[PDB]
Order: structure tokens, then C-alpha cells, then sequence
DNA sequence: CTAACCCTAACCCTAACCCTAACCCTAACCCTAACCCTAACCCTAACCCTAACCCTAACCCTAACCCTAACCCTAACCCTA
DNA sequence: AGGGTTAGGGTTAGGGTTAGGGTTAGGGTTAGGGTTAGGGTTAGGGTTAGGGTTAGGGTTAGGGTTAGGGTTAGGGTTAGG
């Protein structure tokens, strides 16, 4: 059966060829060593704070699913604002 | 006994639903008592604003070769337009990527 | 579905008269469609959140065309202010003349 | 122009007028996948994450991280640079009053 | 023409009650007391809409304690939060056994 | 003569007018229905701030 | 009678010297002062701007110090003391 | 002959240090009264201001342009300055959103 | 300004077509000298929107 | 929404070359820091006044508040552009 | 959306009322443009090393195609808020 579990290596899930073709798109002509470490670090803090606010939403009306409605009132609640992926 | 029905919208000559917008300013906890002009007001506004968002999205669209309107050109007619993007600036479109903007100092020798 | 099911609210077939009125032989997405819907939504929340709260500093409790007007202008900002504002008045104009 | 090597800087200028002119997701989905769950161990155990949640978030960390990149290389040419570098990441993070 | 001017409803007279039980000697000058006045009216508007938004996204017409508490966690950071629910839920059940 | 009017205030424990909470959850178009706990949960979040900041 | 060149100049250069010093600037140059007043008086247009809005809006003919909070909390400078 | 005259560098940082450990204004109110009257002349004739008005108006001004001064000092610190430039307040408001 | 548009050319000398280039760019330039023709020098490719292929 | 293979097929990731670009002196500017003293200046001090604010005082109109009945909006279904 | 009724919020109005404006004036304050000089700034050179370039072989993800179990809103209802 699945004797496994979701371990801690997702954090460096994202590889390089990923965040190197991220900044090309933004212009970076040149992306540095050690900014490699950086980005996974940021993003790991950036993907803990709309987390919490979907699973705070999630349990306010005694459920256990988290929906795509959720994650847009946390985004629209934290300042973005995504169009589309939802109602 | 009430002789014909004439549609809101017809007698308005707008294109957005007048009863719907009315029936969500008194469901919307926003006040008690709702004036009548204000919804026509806010469907003409909001008629206005669709228009000119979807003739940019139709001149990109031309301009790109295609017919459908996507995410890509609307994202491209929004940051053309310089009120629009002073509008929309916390908002970010799915499904669409930015301007090929190339740095001075980018560009080789 | 229809299992005794709810019946949901979007705004698609005025979206594809507004299109089919400013450009006739073009069509849409509906990735397009749900865009234009969440635009709409969020800015006629925005407007409301707007007029009340100006309702609600001038010790009032009716929201009306002047109120909304205010919204906009406060809103809106230059020259698409102006001329939704026009329009609206435009609108109301035709209202008091026709219902 | 030989198939054995090109100028360096000259590629990535292709590349990046390639990668501009498209809409698809950079980052991997199933790689994706496993981040999100494993942050949301944490707070509450037991959770059925929507298949649109996930597309939702990703859509999100992109955006976000186009941005910050585009700010981050908008400081390293003030500095009379052209690369990046992890210590123009922290000031153009600061300056925008995330971690201020 | 006659008096009974309008009455401005302040929380000077709490502020000043909380001020001597926590320090019963130091004092709390007019700037600061409109300054303690506009925080708690701009924190209490925005735990209301916080309520607000809730009770208008779950189908809904009541605010109950849930919804307090969930704009309360989602609003105050980590053990401010944690503090505040623990004294409310402290409160509410002082009311419902006395 | 609604005999006498103990207050709420020292009903709750607390230094905060729940009264006036409540008429400004009423009157503030917020809902149509407005609980009985949550001005109280409110009075007594209000009451920790201000008496940290006030420490 | 009122000059326009005298308005910009009212923000003085050892008064913007004075404020750069208060935040923590040790050198200032020279085209500071022209950048500083310009988006000074582009800011105060804005909410000048915003208050005349709210004051056509309350009927009225005098901005309030209400009215400029009002307008500054519009805008996510939310300020304290000065109203209520 | 010498007055023992301050090097550059000396009054500049107990200066700063004066004017950080106060809470006075610095810029004056008659002036600033004359700027928003003009100002205000472009949209409503026959205004009326208040005096707590234009005092909040250059309390937030103030702020504003201490906040600005705090962002150009650490962009020029970061391009390894201690002076600030044109460019640095340029950029300062191209990252924080104020350009658009 | 020529030698601005020289080395964006990839070129070290400059031309009259540079210098036609680079007046042409600049609007106070071209507000100042707009009754001279400079001779071996072409003008810039602007191909209109109706032109372009649908 | 999750659990379980599949099967190719793009993804990833080490692994040398090859520039090239970013940091360290370095000299030459260069520019702002630092008195300074004198001529605006404005923030004061009372005082009018005056015009916009403001507090009662009906009352009247317009939005709410229900039916009911048109009526439009919204789910389904294939198909073609 | 129409058809019919009601009550509560606008709304005007005028007599008070009040805060903002405007007034001189004058005198310490303050600006502020002089001049001067010292420290900071920047290209220039220089060099080496740090990622661009290459690239292919293992790695692994994208549908794909199902059941099967979580899980939730749909209906009804009622008594308490």
C-alpha cells in the first residue's frame, strides 16, 4: 500500500531550470548562484500566508475541503487579486 | 389587469439588468432605503466601462491576426491603456503574460 | 446541475450584446467571459462600498444618483470619470422623461 | 555563429524575447502539488485541496515571482550592474514594505 | 434658537478606567486619548466588516461568536490572537454560567 | 418600571460599553441580525488592546 | 496680486534640508528640492482634490478635518489625533 | 586664526540626531496655508479651509516626505552612496507603485 | 546624438544617414531644422496600421 | 477529491568550456557641507464680520412591502467553426 | 415587472450661530544666497572568476482512465434568538 508519506524535499521541489527561466521572463539577463536559495526562500514564506487564511476560511463553515473561492477571498483579503480562476 | 409588461432595460435602453442590480443593493446589506436613478446610474457606468474594456480587447485581437478575445489581449489592451492600468493596478489577470519590455542597458553592444 | 439543484447569477448575455453592439463578426472566450464577470463584480462592490460609506458620513440613509455619481468620480479617474458620468446622466435623463 | 559555441549573453537574449511571448505555467505541476499539501500539514491534517486551488495558487506564486524579478533586476542596473544578486532582493523587498 | 446641542460619543471614560488599572499613577494627555479614540473606532470598523464579509460570503444573516473569532485570527497577527480569543471565549463564559 | 437596570458592563466583566457596541452593530448596516455574544467578544478584544498598548 | 513661482518656492531649501535630516540623509543634493516640491504639490493636488469631492458631496463650502481624513484613509494613509 | 570650524560630516550627524529626538514641525504653516489655497483655487472658487485641516494636511506631508528621504538614504546606500540623487527618489517611486 | 545612434548601428563613424536618424528622433531637433533636407540619407521605416496585412 | 498504474517524452540536472562582467584601487573632479548676516516673514495678538453652518419644525414624497404574473435568466446539448 | 398602500427619511426654511476670514503690525525668527573647500563619486582600468553555453542521459511529469470513498448541500422543520 502507501506506506509514505509527503516529506520536507518539496521546499526544494522547485528546480533550477524553473526559477531560471522565471526571471529570464522578467528580464533578468544574468540570474546569480546563490539567488537560487533566495527565491525558495521567499516563496516558501509567500505560500504559508494565504495557506492559513484558506484553511481559517475553510473551517469557518465546518468543512474539509478548501475550494478555489477560498483561496481567491485569502488572495483578494492579503492585496492581490487573480481574475478568472473562480466566481 | 396590469395590461403589458415593459422590461426595464427597454424602457432605459441600457443592456445591463436594472432589477438585478437593484435587488443586489437591497440584499447587500448596504443601506435601508435604495434610490431608484442610482441603479440605472451604476449599470450605464458600468455598461460604459465594459464597452471600451471590450473594444480594446477587440482592436488587440484584430492586431494579433485572431477573431476570440483571450486573457493574453485583454491583459495587453489593459496595460496599453494608461487610466485602465492606473485602475486596475492590483489586479492581476490569469492566464496572461507581460509587454516584451527590453532594457537599454539589456540590449547587446 | 438540476437535481433540485440551486440556480447560480452571472452576467453572460449582456457581455455578448455589449460585444456584438461595439464589434459585429468577433467572438470571445470564456476565460474572456469570466474575466469581464469578475471585473464587473468587483467593481460594482467597489462602487456600492463607495456610496455607502458617503451615505453614511452625511448622517443619510438613501443612496441615490448623487451619491453614485460621487462614487464614480471618486472612483473612476479622469476622463472615463467625465464621461461616465455623462453617460449616467444621459441615462437618468431618460429615465425621468420614459419608464 | 558556429553549432559548437555562441556568444555568451546572446542566447539568453533569444530566450528571453521567446519566453516573453508566451502564457504557459513555468513551474511543474506535480512538484507543485506536494509543496502546497506539505505547508497545509502544519495547520489542520485531513484536507481534500480542490483541483482548481492548486492552478489558483500557482498562477498567483508566478505572478508574484515575475514581479519581484522584475523589481530585483530594476535595482541591479541602478548600481551600474546587470546581474542580480541576493543582497538587491532584500532592498527591493524592503522598499515595496513586505518585510520593511 | 435653544440649546441641547449634539452629544459625541467618546471611550474616554474606558480609556481612562483601563489606564488605572493598569498604571494607577500615570496619566494621559487629550492627543492621546483622541489617538486610543481613533484606534479603537478603526479596529472595531474593521473586525465589523471582517464579520460582515463573512456572514455575506457563507449564506447567512446573524454574526455569532464564530464569526468575531474568525475575523479576530484573521486580523490580529499570532499571539495577540491567540490572547484575544482566549479572553473571549474567557468572557463568554462567564456570561453563559452567570 | 422594568425593576432595575443591572449593567451589562459588570454583567460581562468588563470596561467596555457592550450597549453601545451593540447599537453600532445595528445601526451600522453590517447585518440585519446582530448577535448577543459578539459585542462582547468585540468589548473584550477591544479591552486587551488597549490595555497592551496602554502598558 | 498672488504669484504662482511663489508657492513652490514657500517650500524653503533648509526646510526640505531640515525634513531630509530628520529622516536620515547625511548629503542632499541639488535637484532634490525641484523633485521634493513637485511631487509634494502633485500629492497635495490629490487630496485637495478628494476633499473639494467630498465637501461638493456634503453640499458644502468649507473642507473639515474630517473631510481630510476621510480623503487620506481613501487613499491607505490612515492618520490619528487630528478628528476622530 | 582658527575657530576650531566643524569638518563636514560632524554637525551633519548631531543635527540629525537633534532633529530626530524632537517632535516639533519644520516647514512653516503660513506658507502651506498659501500652497493648499492655490492649490484648492484649480478646482472651487470662494473656499474655505480649516486650520486643523492644513495642519493634518502638512503633518501627513511631513511624514511622507520622511519616509521618502528614509527609502532615497538606503537606495543610496545600496549603490554604495552616503549622497541621495534624482534617480534614487526615481526609482524609489517606480518601486513602490507611485508612478502609475 | 549621432554618435548615440552610430553605436546603435554597431557602427564607429558617422553618417549622414545617422544624422538624419538621429534629428529625426529628437523633436526640438526636428521643430528647429524642418525646412532642411539632409542629402544621402533616408527616412524612417513608419508603415501605417491600414497598411499592414490583416 | 483521492487512489492506482502507464508510457511515452518532455524535464531535469551534472558537467566541463568560455567568455565577460562585477568588484577593487585610483585619480581626477566636484559638489554639497558649513558659517553668516541681513532682509523678508509669519506667527503670533486681539477684534470685527460674515457668510456658511446649524438647530429645530412640520410634511411630503419616495422607497419599502407585499403579492402575482409575465418574463427573462439560466441549465442542457450537440455541433461546428 | 406590475399593481396597490404606507410610513419614515428627505427637505426646505428661517432664525440663530459659529468658525473662518480678514485686518494691521511688528519683531524675533528664519531663510538663504552668498563664498569656500573637503570629502565623496565615478569612469577607467584590470583581472579573474562566476555563471552563460551545451547537451544528453537518466528522471519524471502529463494526460488517461477508471472506481470508491469522502463530503456536502438539498429538503424539511422547528423552536429559539
Amino acid at each position: 500500500k502507501r506506506h509514505r508519506k509527503v516529506l520536507r524535499d518539496n521546499i526544494q521541489g522547485i528546480t533550477k531550470p524553473a526559477i531560471r527561466r522565471l526571471a529570464r521572463r522578467g528580464g533578468v539577463k544574468r540570474i546569480s548562484g546563490l539567488i537560487y536559495e533566495e527565491t525558495r526562500g521567499v516563496l516558501k514564506v509567500f505560500l504559508e500566508n494565504v495557506i492559513r487564511d484558506a484553511v481559517t476560511y475553510t473551517e469557518h463553515a465546518k468543512r474539509k475541503t478548501v475550494t478555489a473561492m477560498d483561496v481567491v477571498y485569502a488572495l483578494k483579503r492579503q492585496g492581490r487579486t487573480l481574475y478568472g480562476f473562480g466566481g | 389587469a396590469r395590461a403589458k409588461a415593459k422590461t426595464r432595460s427597454s424602457r432605459a435602453g441600457l443592456q445591463f439588468p436594472v432589477g438585478r442590480v437593484h435587488r443586489l443593493l437591497r440584499k447587500g446589506n448596504y443601506s435601508e432605503r435604495v434610490g431608484a436613478g442610482a441603479p440605472v446610474y451604476l449599470a450605464a457606468v458600468l455598461e460604459y466601462l465594459t464597452a471600451e474594456i471590450l473594444e480594446l480587447a477587440g482592436n488587440a485581437a484584430r492586431d494579433n491576426k485572431k477573431t476570440r478575445i483571450i486573457p493574453r489581449h485583454l491583459q495587453l489592451a489593459i496595460r496599453n491603456d494608461e487610466e485602465l492600468n492606473k485602475l486596475l493596478g492590483r489586479v492581476t489577470i490569469a492566464q496572461g503574460g507581460v509587454l516584451p519590455n527590453i532594457q537599454a542597458v539589456l540590449l547587446p553592444k | 446541475k438540476k437535481r433540485k439543484r440551486s440556480r447560480k447569477e452571472s452576467y453572460s448575455v449582456y457581455v455578448y450584446k455589449v460585444l456584438k453592439q461595439v464589434h459585429p463578426d468577433t467572438g470571445i472566450s470564456s476565460k474572456a467571459m469570466g474575466i469581464m464577470n469578475s471585473f464587473v463584480n468587483d467593481i460594482f462592490e467597489r462602487i456600492a462600498g463607495e456610496a455607502s460609506r458617503l451615505a453614511h458620513y452625511n448622517k443619510r440613509s438613501t443612496i441615490t444618483s448623487r451619491e453614485i455619481q460621487t462614487a464614480v468620480r471618486l472612483l473612476l479617474p479622469g476622463e472615463l470619470a467625465k464621461h461616465a458620468v455623462s453617460e449616467g446622466t444621459k441615462a437618468v435623463t431618460k429615465y425621468t422623461s420614459a419608464k | 555563429k558556429k553549432p559548437h559555441r555562441y556568444r555568451p549573453g546572446t542566447v539568453a537574449l533569444r530566450e528571453i524575447r521567446r519566453y516573453q511571448k508566451s502564457t504557459e505555467l513555468l513551474i511543474r505541476k506535480l512538484p507543485f502539488q506536494r509543496l502546497v499539501r506539505e505547508i497545509a500539514q502544519d495547520f489542520k491534517t485531513d484536507l481534500r485541496f480542490q483541483s482548481s486551488a492548486v492552478m489558483a495558487l500557482q498562477e498567483a506564486c508566478e505572478a508574484y515571482l515575475v514581479g519581484l524579478f522584475e523589481d530585483t533586476n530594476l535595482c541591479a542596473i541602478h548600481a551600474k550592474r546587470v546581474t542580480i544578486m541576493p543582497k538587491d532582493i532584500q532592498l527591493a523587498r524592503r522598499i515595496r514594505g513586505e518585510r520593511a
